[PDB]
RNA sequence: GCUUUACUGCAGGCUGUCGCUGAGGACUCUCACUCCGGGAGGAGGACACCGAUAGCCGGGCA
RNA sequence: ACUCGUACGGUCACUGAAUCCUGCCCAGUGCAGGUAUCUGAACACCUCGUACAAGAGGACGAAGGACCUGUCAACGGCGGG
RNA sequence: GCACGGAGGCGAAGAACCAUGGAUUUCCGAAUGAGAAUCUCUAACAAUUGCUUCGCGCAAUGAGGAACCCCGAGAACUGAAACAUCUCAGUAUCGGGAGGAACAGAAAACGCAAUGUGAUGUCGUUAGUAACCGCGAGUGAACGCGAUACAGCCCAAACC
């Protein structure tokens, strides 16, 4: 495929979103990325 | 039932246009103010798509170079005519009140000034028979005598391409490529070889129309299929 | 022109503007195709102008017939905007009638015998 | 005594005599060639502009506009149904032409407000009527006490919820009294019975 | 779903009539309107197209 | 749309290369043509009725039908004695 | 901030927080210079209008909103123990449009017929009455009365 620039700009946060909750707000929070997607599993927009 | 493929036609689809994006040109005469100083030089002899005939291609002294309805025996260099004074040579174009009377022709306008309408297809002409001040009298080549305003122009001679139906296609692969040419879906499907929901002869065991074939003239469509409003049918007689 | 019956000459209608002209500075005159109307039907005119490039028609269709039932004489005049300056305003004028002349009489008389002999 | 005005109208009166006839055999030779709505100077039937609310002022605008004669330009139904819902033909839409010339009129000029409009006649194939439209946004309306009404945000559109005089005699608001049960105070508010 | 001389209707076509629509059971004309022509102009013409209605046909469709 | 197409065209159908052939039937049904006479709607017209109107009847009568003709490589038919 | 971490910071120069008003407010979006799956290409009210200093100079329209409201388009399942008129229903759904509410509205009314009432909505009632209808199934008002709230005016023309 060809990815326009905004295209582009629209996977690299797909991709962003794709990384985890940072452990601190765990303890904080005392006690899951519900948005954890996968490139062969998922499939996503356009 | 479902729509007939008559009326699948009329919707104008791509399966059922002729390839215009592919046709060379309209071979209307050229329009002269009068006078008749109008000739030019046939510069090449082409097919044309359209009609399975050839054209020439004219290059006018004033500099306008167009595709013509080429008659038999035009050839390239020959210099053809169009105009009132005009001369009376095969190629050449002018109102039938020119013409001497017993002379083959080509191209005839239905309303003078509109191109031509009649005698336009391979090896065909009219033939114009009686002169007036009223009324010039034309048989065309169906047979008919049309009454004519002598102010309509017309081409000497008749059309190229002479016999190209004496010649049989012999196989269905030819009559596809000459198809494939025409705004015409083909091959084609008997009526009575389809079902009754695609056809007014469709259905039944073995195949059969179930009904007379000559349709009325009032037939709405959908309906009017076979034989419409035919005067008589068969050889007999 | 549904309304012109005859046609009146560029110098008649000269003169009568001017005469009309007068009129307004010396007697008496109405502006207006309604006034002008009036005037025909009380009778206190002795002279109509109508012009001739009026859309619609309808406006003044009625002043010919009128003022014949009514002995009133009328002109044409080509234009709408000099008829209209001739009675001295600054805009278009439809139709004017010089009530009662002044200094003019002479000439709306004249004028008048014109028009009658130009049938 | 009589107005010039009064002539205009009782011309009017019978299109078909006298010059008018004569006038209209010629006009709509031109209309005929002109566009659905074509703008105007000057009222064809003054009494009758006038007599409607119109004035020689700016904001007051004057159209005509044509349409096709006869009944509606319906399509036959593509699905079932009982021969009562099959009719096409003898069915005739339920606003007058005159209600689709003001709308037509209006949506050419989507800033005026359609005040009202007459008849100036028709052809074997077509209507015309000319139409009255104001500019709510110009002060020398604004400033109108015979006007301004129109400029207040309620008669927005008028003329598209029938607020016109043509639109409510075709609602059928005229009587006040008996046969009016189902049009006052809507045919909506009523069922839609009317 | 399909069929037809099943029942009842609806498109559609033919045909008469009224409006468009004018002048002098057959006729001439030109000015509306139509068509041909780049234009001038030519052809046709109160017909035809279109709106309305009436009779006939009408599994093409419900 | 067909159609930058014009009867050597293209639309609608049937049969299904070549070869040798393709009989009889137009009564019914279909299509088409004609038609003295018959039948055949509405508008306008005339009579009766109504101070008007509803309505009844009359005269005229288009296509259509009756009637006649053509037509089966048109639907189809080609038996019993 | 949700959010109870680590580090670090701000706050008596009165922070946090709350109310009111103001500042900032990328791109696409009615989306309006042209084009485009949120970007790009070379000055922009694009388009339709009114006014007009006739120059986009001054203006209007466009799109949104839970439903409500007004104007148009308008089914069928269903009921009638079938079904075609009728019914479901002017319902569902579609097109257009306004407002905070809409629409209606100062009699060419009513017609408890009168020596009577007096703009218009709406609520209660009048009443499943009158009326409609294969006079089947079903459909179905109004005047009046009791209430709520009340409010009446402006043009065209005559004459100037
Ligand atoms: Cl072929
Ligand atoms: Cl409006
Ligand atoms: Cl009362
Ligand atoms: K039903
Ligand atoms: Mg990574
Ligand atoms: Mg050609
Ligand atoms: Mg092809
Ligand atoms: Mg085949
Ligand atoms: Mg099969
Ligand atoms: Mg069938
Ligand atoms: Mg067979
Ligand atoms: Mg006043
Ligand atoms: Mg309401
Ligand atoms: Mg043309
Ligand atoms: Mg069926
Ligand atoms: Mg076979
Ligand atoms: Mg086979
Ligand atoms: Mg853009
Ligand atoms: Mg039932
Ligand atoms: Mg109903
Ligand atoms: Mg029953
Ligand atoms: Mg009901
Ligand atoms: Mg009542
Ligand atoms: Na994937
Ligand atoms: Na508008
Ligand atoms: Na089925
Ligand atoms: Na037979
Ligand atoms: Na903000
Ligand atoms: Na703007
Ligand atoms: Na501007
Ligand atoms: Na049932
Ligand atoms: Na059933
Ligand atoms: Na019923
Ligand atoms: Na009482
Ligand atoms: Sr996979
Ligand atoms: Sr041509
Ligand atoms: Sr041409
Ligand atoms: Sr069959
Ligand atoms: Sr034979
Ligand atoms: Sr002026
Ligand atoms: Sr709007
Ligand atoms: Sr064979
Ligand atoms: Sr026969
Ligand atoms: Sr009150």
């Amino acid at each position: 495929g060809k990815k326009s620039k905004a295209t582009k700009k629209r996977l690299a946060k797909l991709d962003n979103q794709n990384s985890r909750v940072p452990a601190w707000v765990m303890l904080k929070t005392d006690r899951r990325n519900h948005k954890r997607r996968h490139w062969r599993r998922n499939d996503t927009d356009e | 039932g479902r729509r007939i493929q008559g009326q699948r036609r009329g919707r104008g689809t791509s399966t059922f246009r002729a390839p215009s994006h592919r046709y060379k040109a309209d071979l209307e005469h050229r329009k002269v103010e009068d006078g008749d100083v109008i000739a030019g030089t046939v510069v090449d002899i082409e097919h044309d798509p359209a009609r399975s005939a050839p054209v020439a291609a004219v290059e006018f002294e004033d500099g306008d170079r167009r595709l013509i309805l080429a008659p038999e025996g035009v050839g390239v260099g020959d210099e053809l005519q169009v105009g009132v004074s005009a001369e009376i040579a095969p190629g050449n174009t002018l109102p039938l009140a020119e013409i001497p009377e017993g002379v083959p022709v080509c191209n005839v306008e239905s309303s003078p000034g509109d191109g031509g309408k009649f005698a336009r297809a391979s090896g065909v002409n009219a033939q114009l028979l009686t002169h007036d001040r009223n009324v010039a009298v034309v048989k065309l080549p169906s047979g008919e005598m049309k009454r004519l305003d002598p102010q309509c122009r017309a081409t000497i001679g008749v059309v190229a391409g002479g016999g190209r139906t004496d010649k049989p296609f012999v196989k269905a692969g030819n009559k596809h490529h000459k198809m494939k040419a025409r705004g015409t879906k083909w091959p084609n499907v008997r009526g009575v070889a389809m079902n009754a929901v695609d056809h007014p002869f469709g259905g039944g065991g073995r195949q059969h129309p179930g009904k007379p074939k000559s349709i009325s003239r009032n037939a709405p469509p959908g309906r009017k299929v076979g034989d419409i409003a035919s005067k008589r049918t068969g050889r007999g007689g | 022109p549904v309304y012109v019956d005859f046609d009146v000459p560029a110098d008649l209608e000269d003169d009568a503007l001017e005469a009309l002209e007068v009129a307004r500075d010396t007697g008496a005159v109405k502006k207006g195709t309604n006034e002008t109307t009036k005037s025909i039907e009380r009778g206190s005119a002795e002279l109509v102008f109508v012009a001739e490039d009026v859309q619609p028609e309808e406006i003044v269709m009625h002043i010919p017939e009128l003022a014949d039932e009514k002995g009133v004489p009328f002109i044409f005049v080509e234009q709408q905007d000099d008829l209209g300056h001739a009675a001295g305003l600054e805009v278009g004028s439809a139709a004017a009638a010089v009530t009662d002349a002044g200094e003019a009489d002479a000439d709306v008389e004249d004028i008048a015998d014109k028009v009658e002999e130009l049938r | 005594a009589r107005s010039a005005y009064s002539y205009i109208r009782d011309a009017w009166e019978n299109p078909g005599d006298g010059q008018l006839a004569e006038l209209q055999w010629q006009r709509q030779q031109e209309w005929r060639n002109e566009g659905a709505v074509e703008r105007i100077e000057r009222p064809t039937r003054l009494d009758k502009a006038r007599s409607q609310g119109y004035k020689a002022k700016q904001g007051v605008i004057v159209a005509r506009v044509s349409v096709r004669k006869g009944s509606a330009r319906k399509r036959r139904h593509k699905a079932g149904r009982r021969s009562k819902r099959q009719g096409v033909t003898r069915i005739t839409r339920r606003k007058d032409i005159q209600r689709v010339a003001e709308e037509r009129a209006s949506r050419t000029f989507p800033n005026l407000r359609v005040l009202n409009s007459y008849s100036v006649g028709q052809d074997g194939r077509q209507k015309w009527h000319e139409v009255i439209l104001i500019d709510p946004n110009h002060p020398a309306i604004q400033n109108d006490d015979d006007l301004s009404w129109i400029c207040a945000d309620d008669q927005a559109d008028r003329v598209f919820r029938g607020l016109t005089g043509a639109g409510r005699r075709n609602r059928g608001l005229s009587g006040k009294g008996k046969g009016s049960e189902k049009t006052r105070p809507s045919l909506r508010s009523n069922g839609g019975k009317a």
